[PDB]
RNA sequence: UCUUUCUCGAUUCCGUGGGUGGUGGUGCAUGGCCGUUGUUGGCUGGUUAAUUCCGAUGAACG
């Protein structure tokens, strides 16, 4: 796990890495 | 006094 | 109606429990596992518009009519990112993972 | 002679036709795997089914 | 492979460019690694004439 991200402008899938 | 037969009875290393 | 048709379709590719085309469709709808239905209302042959509705009513699953196709492929995740852009007519949800509850008030 | 690559056939609602109306039209698998829901290949004068060979002639 | 529809279903498949190009081929530099440049000790099994055949099964000194 990070600390930053991508942070406004949405998102569409969180994605299934599990 | 038992069970040496049983022990004998197991072929393998 | 179609926010929440969209957020239930949009937890089914999160959970992966949705079957795409009238085969899977059919599959999920015949074998008593399906929870619910999305026909398009677009087609040109009537052959297969009206037997789905049957099959909903014969395994009682619910069913939601959408005018488009292409927009409904588009939300289910038939486009990659888009350049292709592709539709489909048919769609079952088979399971599930708020507004899922409207829809089905909505429902009865 | 070139080598020409096969062309699936796009059959038109190959899926409408083993139901009516409710039932099945075709037979269903009594296998352990899969069946009642395997639709059961009924070619004019034999049969064909899916995964582990439960044939009738 | 040539007819007959059963199944897996995005893992897609048809064509066109003198523009890249790929289990590409080949030559140069390149990190590790083999080998290359003395002395003294120490048997469950079947099988054949035979401690027979196959089959599991260590240490110091210069
Ligand atoms: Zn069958």
């Amino acid at each position: 796990s990070s600390v930053m991200r991508r942070n406004e402008q949405l998102t569409l899938h969180d994605e299934r890495f599990e | 006094t038992f069970s040496k037969v049983q022990r004998f009875w197991e072929s393998n290393s | 109606v179609n926010t929440a048709l969209q957020e239930v379709l949009k937890t089914a590719l999160i959970h992966d429990g949705l079957a795409r085309g009238i085969r899977e469709a059919a599959k999920a709808l015949d074998k008593r596992q399906a929870h619910l239905c999305v026909l398009a209302s677009n087609c040109d042959e009537p052959m297969y518009v009206k037997l789905v509705e049957a099959l909903c009513a014969e395994h009682q699953i619910n069913l939601i009519k959408v005018d488009d196709n292409k927009k409904l492929g588009e939300w289910v995740g038939l486009c990659k990112i888009p350049r292709k852009v592709v539709g489909c007519s048919c769609v079952v949800v088979k399971d599930y993972g708020q507004a899922k509850d409207v829809i089905e008030e909505y429902f009865k | 002679p070139k080598k020409n690559k096969h062309k699936r056939k796009k059959v038109k609602l190959a899926v409408l036709k083993y139901y009516k109306v409710i039932s099945r039209l075709r037979r269903e698998c009594p296998s352990d795997e899969c069946g009642a829901g395997v639709f059961m290949a009924s070619h004019f004068d034999r049969h064909y089914c899916g995964k582990c060979c439960l044939t009738y002639c």
